[PDB]
């Protein structure tokens, strides 16, 4: 759900007209899936969120996908 | 998260107009009707004039003191026309009214009025007609001075005070550039 | 009028929790400040909690 | 007084009893549609403007009784007939036999100064109404 | 409790609800009912928001800042408002739903506005402020839609020479370095004078009394009238004390005498053979800018004054009469007289011209332009979001939201337009990227079209002050979380 | 004959463009294609908007 959200994101602004924002808000729908793992769990939303980010978005120079996406 | 659509209101100011439109819509012409206002002077005073009944009257709404504002620089400028331009402002709102579900926006509704109003002053020019200064008019000036006077009271008046309106102003004013002075006329009540 | 027993003793304890809510966000520098607005309408912005209790109007005695 | 004042200040003079208000409405709506210079989305409130005019007319035989309507077919019917020639006569309504008149015969005439910051004067009050999108109450 | 935080942002709501439609050159009219029964049909934003009463305090504090920022330019007051009002809003379901620490979110409007900063000084574009030419376009937005437009040919001309006068580059890195130095309060100040011509006025450098000759003979011509400063005037503190004290201003032999008070008779006939003229009622205020134009230094006693005076750099003496009132013109700083048909005529012209210089500083301070019309806010907007990817933290939520508050402005302008807001905003975000942000939006018409053609452009220390002002107001309310009554 | 105008302005104030918009160039293209002498029909595009 977290890796989807880069791909959603990319096709957004690469379809013209009014569905980019129909498109942005897409993603953003499913960001509830990991906030509800981390409230029932007892962990807090602050922390869980943004980790979930830095750990998919990464700088790599090169086109082949390096480090681990199954986070 | 509140955010709203901004709802079009406005509403009552044209309903308030309407209201005051008919107040003045059978008071204007010489076949109009001839209305009492009394507020307060137990005294019995009828009159036609657009800019005293609004004058005699205090109205709470905001909307019918714009339109009380506008008779009293007519008055001061042109000196007529007080009743007609109110019923051009109620009867405009009501039309416009109508374009407001439509989704015309109302800044539009203004610029297209100044469009309206500068192509209607070239039109203005080759309309009117422009009348000598000679002095030989008196007899065109009977029937001009009559349009005036039948609105205000039931015709069989005007007949009476069209000499004496006529042969006011040129008893007084000898034909020149120089000016006029409605002061100079004195005025006597019984 | 007079009170006793343990109903005036949690007024009281609840009185002096309602005062001390109010201070709770002003502890220490990265604390948030507050507007104290009297009868004619006016206000002022500081961080000191120590000008706050003063022109603070409470009434209770342990207040 | 103040409405013979305005005949020895300004030498130009206009007919009244509707003739002014129906030619100008007439004139305005064919106008726009030949030359197509303004826009298509404001001939919209345009159309108001010229339906607007049309009151005055309609207002002096609605005291009397007349049908406003039958009033309106008939100063169209004339003006059909002065467009085809190149001559000029002007139309106006009637109150005592209720068809057309020549305004220059009945000698129904208004001054140029009230008329022309009439339509000027109206415009602008008219305006300020529509730019109001919510009542402010304050100050208390 | 979290009651508190949200009257906050509803106050700060109500306060802007009033001035959305009031935003731009199409602002429209408003209606303001009093209870006494009088209505305020003026479309000015900052001059409706003072009547306005209010309940919750917050929006007392919106009032104090918007009335701060109107003493220093004339426009882009309702632009902080709106644009910090949006603010709140975007955070208000992170605030409350997402459970997000306030500071936080100004710690990342903090961060967020010197990243705004950097984007208005890279959109700026060079313009020469020595240009005449240049200058009235520029100014022409505080001219047009005003009873100065017929005359702004000339009125650029007078704003213009009153500035580059009072400007002193001084530049060095030692002491620091003001960029032009301009001073408004002291040396700009302007003093209407009833009658003359518009076209015909003239910016004069010195200063200027109204005050006519005291006594009947006297000459009017003076070669080189010098000019006395004096605090105690000439009287008994009894015929030769008055005599005694203008023997020490008569040492020097001076051909011109001011008093600061008045002038008793008794004193006339001593300096009348002096050869001096005498002239009183001199304000006080006025004194500190006769010393500077002139270099008499000012002493209290006469006993004590200085022969170090002089008179030099004195124009003229005539006393021709103008305007059925005799004047003095005298012509570091400078005296603009705004001439004009009557009082009503210069009175409008007085608040246009200092709102007029105002603006022409704003192009003085900082040599550049930014694209107005809704261009500078839809362009920061773009580099918002290329710049939240890489924050990576939990900043980047609150982040993202002024994105969509930057968009509100050039979103304002087409509520007023008429059009589709959603169908503009869509186009006119893409138009950015390749268009070298370019492509503004216009007023008149109504379709998104490119900012060359028509050249609207406004100084970059508005757009600095307009966004440094809004995230100051939009942390300020929240930092009060909790409101409290009583004395 | 504007009772007949609504079926075009309902179309398109679902979709949520301007119906002011679309009935001017409508007209507009209509008075064009007459002067040109020739015989072109006009409708109105939800998707697009002209």
């Amino acid at each position: 759900e977290i890796e989807l959200i880069s791909r959603i994101t990319k096709y957004g602004e690469r379809t013209p007209g009014l569905l980019q924002l129909a498109i942005k808000q897409f993603a953003v729908a499913f960001e509830v899936v990991p906030r509800t793992l981390a409230e029932t769990a007892g962990l807090d939303v602050n922390e869980v969120l943004p980790n979930l980010y830095a750990a998919h978005n990464v700088t790599e120079p090169g086109a082949v996908k390096t480090d681990h996406l199954y986070k | 998260a509140e955010s709203l659509r901004r709802d079009a209101a406005l509403k009552v100011n044209v309903t308030s107009a309407e209201g005051l439109q008919s107040v003045l819509e059978t008071n204007l012409g010489p076949k109009g009707t001839l209305k009492m206002l009394v507020d307060g002077a137990g005294n019995i005073k009828l009159t036609k004039d657009g800019k005293v009944l609004l004058t005699e009257m205090q109205i709470q709404s905001p909307t019918a003191v714009l339109i009380a504002r506008a008779a009293a620089a007519q008055d001061e400028i042109t000196g007529d026309g007080t009743t007609t331009v109110v019923c051009l402002v109620g009867e405009l709102l009501r039309q416009a009214h109508r374009f407001i579900q439509e989704g015309v926006h109302p800044r539009i509704i203004t610029d297209g009025f100044e469009i309206a109003r500068k192509e209607s002053m070239k039109f203005l020019d080759e309309f009117k007609i422009s009348k000598t200064n000679l002095s030989n008019d008196r007899e065109f000036l009977l029937q001009v001075a009559r349009s005036s006077l039948l609105t205000k009271v039931d015709a069989d008046l005007t007949e009476v005070l069209t000499p004496i309106v006529t042969d006011a102003v040129l008893s007084v004013y000898d034909a020149q550039a120089d000016n006029l002075d409605l002061h100079m006329v004195e005025i006597m009540q019984m | 009028e007079k009170i006793s027993g343990d109903d005036i003793r949690n007024q009281n304890v609840l009185a002096t929790m309602a005062v001390a809510n109010v201070v709770k966000s002003s502890l220490g520098p990265v604390g948030l400040d507050k507007m104290l607005v009297d009868d004619i309408g006016d206000f002022t912005v500081t961080n000191d909690g120590a000008t706050i209790l003063s022109l603070l109007d409470v009434q209770h005695p342990a207040g | 007084l103040r409405a013979v004042a305005n005949v020895l200040k300004d030498k130009n003079i206009i007919p009244g009893a509707g003739a002014f208000y129906i030619a100008l409405s007439r004139y305005l709506r064919s106008a726009n549609m030949n030359k197509l210079g303004a826009k298509g989305k404001t001939k919209t409130g345009i159309e108001a403007f010229a339906e607007a005019l049309l009151v005055i007319p309609k207002t002096l035989v609605k005291n009397s009784g007349f049908d406003p309507l039958d009033v309106l077919a008939m100063v169209e019917d004339e003006l059909d007939d002065a467009q085809d020639s190149d001559e000029t006569r002007y139309v106006g309504v009637d109150l005592n036999i209720g068809d057309s008149c020549d305004p220059t015969i009945e000698g129904i005439w208004d001054s140029y100064r009230v008329l022309r910051n009439a339509i000027t004067g109206a415009t602008g009050i008219a305006s300020n109404l529509l730019l109001c999108d919510e009542l402010l109450r304050a100050g208390r | 409790g979290r009651q508190a935080q949200i009257s906050n942002i509803t106050a700060a709501k109500a306060v802007a609800d009033v001035i959305r439609t009031c935003l731009g050159p199409k602002a429209m009219l408003k209606m303001l009912l009093d209870p006494m029964g009088g209505l305020v049909l003026t479309n000015d934003g900052h001059a409706i928001l003072r009547e306005i009463d209010v309940a919750h305090p917050a929006a007392k504090s919106m009032l104090e800042l918007s009335r701060t920022q109107d003493e220093e330019v004339g426009d882009g007051t309702t632009t902080v408002i709106i644009l910090a009002g949006e603010i709140l809003a975007q955070c208000a379901p992170y605030l409350i739903e997402k459970n997000i620490h306030p500071v936080i979110i100004i710690q990342a409007l903090k961060k967020a506005l010197t990243d705004a900063l950097e984007v208005i000084k890279q959109v700026s574009k060079p313009v020469d402020v020595e240009n005449d030419a240049a200058m009235k376009k520029l100014i022409q937005a505080s001219i047009g839609t005003k009873y100065v437009i017929h005359w702004s040919e000339k009125m650029c001309e007078l704003a213009l020479d009153a500035v580059k006068t009072v400007r002193k580059d001084l530049g060095q890195t030692v002491e620091g370095e003001p960029n032009f130095e301009i001073d408004i309060k002291r040396y700009v100040r302007v003093e209407k004078i009833p009658g003359g011509d518009v076209l015909d006025s003239r910016v004069l450098k010195g200063v200027l009394l109204n005050k006519d000759v005291v006594h009947p003979k006297m000459s009017r011509h003076i070669e080189n009238p010098r000019v006395v400063l004096l605090d105690c005037p000439l009287e008994y503190k009894e015929e030769e004390q008055v005599q005694l004290m203008c023997e020490q201003i008569l040492a020097v032999r001076p051909t011109l005498v001011i008093t600061e008070k008045g002038v008793s008779d008794l004193a006339q006939h001593y300096l009348l053979k002096g050869g001096c003229s005498v002239l009183r009622r001199v304000k006080k205020s006025d004194n500190n800018r006769i010393a500077r134009v002139t270099g008499a230094t000012i002493v209290n006693r006469v006993e004590d004054l200085k022969e170090s005076d002089v008179g030099t750099n004195c124009g003229l003496f005539k006393v021709e009469m103008i305007g059925d009132e005799y004047f003095s013109f005298l012509d570091k700083a400078c005296t603009i007289m705004l001439r004009g048909g009557s009082k009503d005529i210069l009175n409008e012209i007085d608040r246009n011209l200092q709102d007029a210089m105002a603006v022409a500083r704003n192009v003085m301070l900082s040599p550049s332009l930014s694209p107005g019309g809704g261009a500078t806010e839809m362009a920061v907007s773009v580099k918002l979001a290329e710049k939240a990817k890489q924050l990576e933290g939990i900043q980047q939520w609150p982040y993202q939201a002024v994105a969509d508050a930057m968009e509100c402005i050039p979103r304002t302008l087409i509520q007023n337009a008429g059009g589709d807001p959603i169908r503009l905003l869509s186009q006119l975000r893409a138009k950015h990227a390749q268009g070298n942000f370019t492509t503004g939006i216009d007023g008149d018409k109504g379709k998104i079209v490119d900012m060359v053609s028509y050249g609207i452009w406004e100084p970059e220390v508005i757009k600095q002050q307009s966004v440094k002002t809004a995230i100051e107001s939009a942390c300020l309310l929240l930092r009060v979380d909790d409101i409290v009554s009583g004395v």
